[PDB]
């Protein structure tokens, strides 16, 4: 759902037609931690990490 | 891992497509961060977002 | 003695209670809850969900003009009569339109900030806060009519406002509808389709009144919707139930002679108090019911002299009802009704404490009065330590949650929140979600520190006194 | 010995707790719920969300008379869905029908109110509020029948009500409906056509009664809807579940012999009551229990009469279950059980509170006694000033805060929100929009000075009185 939210209020955000001082394009960094998460097993959704 | 947002709304709609295209957020990351700076020269005060 | 002056403050009471009776008329509420429901929360459209209380931008400001506003100004003609031409609109079928709408609006001068050198490349346009130094006189885009040329104050009979961020002349570009909704909708589709309200537009005004023939009580309708120079929209709204045209019955007949009355009392108690004042006790400040006679005196004057200067002033009326297709500026009667009626509750209210000279009749009573004059003293100065540590704690809240809570954005926000709290009335968690750390620990120490020291402080300074002054009693009164 | 006493109040106790329980009976929460919840909370069409508790039209009030009235007064029992071999919870009003509903309407005549001669060009029609004086008696419409004909109280064995804004009278311009749905739609849908409700029409109330057919209870059904002058709908119900047929099983028998030990103690009562207060102590209201006891003997009384009056006019109901074409008259009954309702309640509660004589045996509750009676005139003194003070700034915030927040429209509304200001019950966010100054300062004025000097002042008297009864009651010990 993060793409269609950036599609639609970020891109016409962050460019614009007149409008929005930016001083700096944007940027994505992430982090990758390079393992395969495991889906959460069905039971009293835990609210931990 | 670093990723500009392109710099007119007109590469950065290919940028995505790129980042969807090629699995970028597969199920080993944790984080996005997406981050940018604004500024108001009315009120003369910059915002990190 | 003790007679002569209880039966003519007795005698002010009820003329009192008699002037406010009618003052605050009943099935008045209603008609505002009427009004303010059909404008405030009609949906600005059947797929929208927004109204005028939550307008967040100015594309929802044209969905609303050209919308939920045209449908509750201009009702439908009730079709029962030969309808000659162009037939005026009731809005509950009860509700007279009186003259016709008129909008306007504030802006700046693009030349107006200076942006820095360093980047002076990619920032072009500029437009610094609202402000009268910083305003734009001259004609924008197609300047054809009054909508888009500067008409300075006195041509347009306004007055400053005092809006939420600044307080806005009453100049401006303004535009006066039409008496049909087919003919307002097109000049405010005109309006929209070459650019009026640009990026450096500050604030813009809708007003309009009614009259209720049914019952005689004019209404006087103003919507403001504010742009702030960092972006974003502000409503605000008012709707004053104001009367123009009292002497129609007997009832009226009747309040004005008990206003006569009223002044009468004044005078004879200003008399009285200057009598007192010239010859005897020429200090006279040392009993703390004389300051709150001269209080009552000024203000009574004050309201007096406010009633006769906005009922002499009401030229306004009739010059409307000459031509009856032109605007009608009720605000400044507004503005004075407003502050007639509040000066009329503070001195009602400090009527009512003036009333506590006359309850000290048995012997019960007179112990209660000697305590709270014994320990005023003491409660004051320990006020003063509970309001210098309440203050030092209301401005820590401000410096620290004061951007980003929503509750501590200005210090006497801070100072109603902090109020708010003894109350019981908090929800512990903007506080957290603002701040992990220095959150949670500024509401555990002053709910602790408040609450039990200085709550337990005023406890015992008032038990002590109680104590001992009802001892000193008894002990007089077994010794005697 | 005062145990014999003791003996008979826990009787009489016993026996009236025994009563109420039997007469409190038990599910009538559940059929009025289901009541509400049908005839309230389905919407008028399908098309729509407004029910009738939110009807803010006249046409959405047409609608619901087509449209949730009647699809749910009709045998609305049908067991469509997936219901378990048998009618399901929610599904247990199958609610045959005695007789005929009836409608009526109250309005004014025009020229009721004058209107001023500068809008007389503009303004033709004037209708005043709702009163006596004013009330239209004239034919209107297509004058053919009882619905366009006026009707005075007497022909018409009406009331006066008490509604929401005034208290309308029992005449008016009625119809009795008729039994199937085909023809009661095809009634309303002429009364509809022909207008009905024009602009003069102030108040129209739909009456009409159940019995369920199962669990043997009747239920009296009322609805008003009230157009003020001001344009609007205001709607209102009144849902009373009746049970005068008490003699179907051997339990009900037994409450028959408890009214009876309920009349010989009270005769018992009256009759002690009588031959003290000659012979012995003769004006002997000095004390508490003595001025407690006739309050008491005063309610039982009025209580057996009122339901003395019920039981004659039980046979007024009966007399007519298999005949459906006549309306049946059942306000009386349901007001008069309410008031019968409010009485036991009152004379429990009194009942409950005289038990405290009996409990003075030991020394810790005469101790408790004796401090709780000897700080009675303190404490009443006190409140004098502290509801001196209370109505001051209800009526300050009734003047200020009277037309736009809707917590402090009427007096009575002012007391009872600050009430709940003193438990933190406050909203605050129309407090501070309704009036920017004079609000918070209202608000902050009285917290401080309430809590802090007013419940310190309240505590401190208890607190004083009662280490001084402790005193004495110590020092009159150990010393003779
Ligand atoms: C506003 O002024 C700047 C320079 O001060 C100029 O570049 C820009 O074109 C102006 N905009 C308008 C609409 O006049
Ligand atoms: C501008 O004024 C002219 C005057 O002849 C008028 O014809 C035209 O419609 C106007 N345009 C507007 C108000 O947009
Ligand atoms: C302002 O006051 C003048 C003076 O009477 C009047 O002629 C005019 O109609 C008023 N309104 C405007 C918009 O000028
Ligand atoms: C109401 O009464 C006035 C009094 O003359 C009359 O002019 C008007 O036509 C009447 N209106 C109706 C609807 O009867
Ligand atoms: C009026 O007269 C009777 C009621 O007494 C009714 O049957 C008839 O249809 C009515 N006439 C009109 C025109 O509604
Ligand atoms: C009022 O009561 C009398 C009593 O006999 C009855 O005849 C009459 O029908 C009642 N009124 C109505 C409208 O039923
Ligand atoms: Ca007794």
């Amino acid at each position: 759902e993060l793409w269609p939210w950036m599609a639609h209020v970020l891109l016409p955000y962050v460019h614009g037609n007149q409008s929005s001082p930016e001083l700096g394009p944007p940027r994505l960094r992430q982090v990758r931690l390079q393992e395969a998460l495991y889906p959460d097993p069905p039971g009293p959704r835990v609210h931990t990490c | 891992y670093v990723q500009e947002l392109g710099l007119s709304l007109e590469e950065s709609r290919d940028r995505l497509r790129f980042l969807q295209l090629h699995n970028w957020l597969d199920n080993r990351s944790r984080a996005v961060f997406l981050e940018l700076t604004r500024y108001s020269p009315a009120v003369g005060l910059h915002a990190a977002v | 003695s003790v007679l002569r002056e209880l039966v003519t403050y007795l005698l002010f009471l009820i003329v009192l209670c008699i002037l406010t009776y009618g003052m605050m008329s009943s099935n008045v509420y209603y008609y505002t809850r009427m009004m303010s429901q059909l404008f405030l929360d009609t949906p600005v459209s059947k797929t929208e969900k927004t109204n005028f209380k939550t307008l967040s931008s100015m594309e929802d400001f044209w969905k609303f003009t050209e919308g939920s506003l045209l449908d509750g100004l201009y009702w439908k003609m009730q079709p029962s009569n030969q309808t000659e031409a162009d037939n005026r609109s009731f809005i509950f079928y009860e509700n007279l339109l009186l003259g016709v709408p008129r909008i306007r609006q504030l802006r700046v001068r693009n030349g107006s900030c200076s942006i820095p050198q360093d980047l002076r490349d990619e920032i072009k346009e500029c437009y610094d806060v609202y402000s009268v130094s910083s305003e734009d006189r001259a004609p924008f885009g197609p300047r054809n009519g009054t909508a888009w040329i500067y008409t300075s104050e006195k041509d347009l009979n306004g007055s400053s406002h005092w809006g939420i961020i600044a307080t806005y002349s009453g100049a401006g570009y303004y535009l006066d509808l039409s008496r049909t909704r087919e003919e307002t909708a097109a000049q405010v589709a005109s309006l929209k389709k070459n650019v009026w309200l640009d990026r450096g537009t500050r604030a813009t005004f809708i007003d309009f009144s009614v009259y209720n023939a049914n019952i005689n009580l004019f209404c006087v309708v103003r919507l403001l919707v504010e742009f702030p120079a960092t972006g974003g929209v502000i409503p605000s709204w008012q709707f004053q139930p104001l009367k123009l045209i009292r002497y129609v019955t007997t009832f009226d007949f009747f309040l004005a002679a008990c206003e006569i009355i009223f002044c009468f009392f004044i005078f004879y108690y200003v008399v009285e108090e200057i009598l007192e004042i010239r010859i005897h006790k020429l200090h006279y400040f040392r009993s703390f019911w004389n300051c709150l006679d001269v209080v009552i005196v000024v203000l009574s004057v004050v309201a007096i002299g406010i009633n006769i200067y906005r009922t002499s002033n009401v030229e306004v009326l009739l010059q409307f009802l000459e031509d009856q297709n032109t605007f009608p500026n009720f605000e400044h009667l507004a503005y004075w009704q407003i502050q007639f009626n509040n000066i009329a509750a503070v001195t009602v209210f400090f009527v009512w404490i003036k009333l506590f000279k006359f309850i000290n009749f048995n012997r019960t009573m007179s112990q209660l009065s000697t305590t709270m004059s014994r320990c005023a003293k003491d409660l004051f100065g320990f006020a003063i330590m509970f309001f210098i540590i309440f203050l030092a704690y209301a401005q820590l809240a401000y410096l620290v949650f004061g951007t980003q809570v929503d509750d501590f954005s200005t210090f006497q926000e801070c100072i109603f929140t902090q109020f708010r709290i003894i109350l019981g009335d908090i929800n512990f968690a903007e506080i957290e979600e603002a701040n992990r750390v220095l959150g949670p620990i500024y509401f555990t120490t002053f709910v602790f520190f408040m609450f039990f020291i200085l709550l337990n402080m005023f406890l015992a300074i008032i038990n002590d006194t109680y104590s001992e002054v009802k001892s000193d009693l008894a002990q007089q009164k077994a010794e005697m």
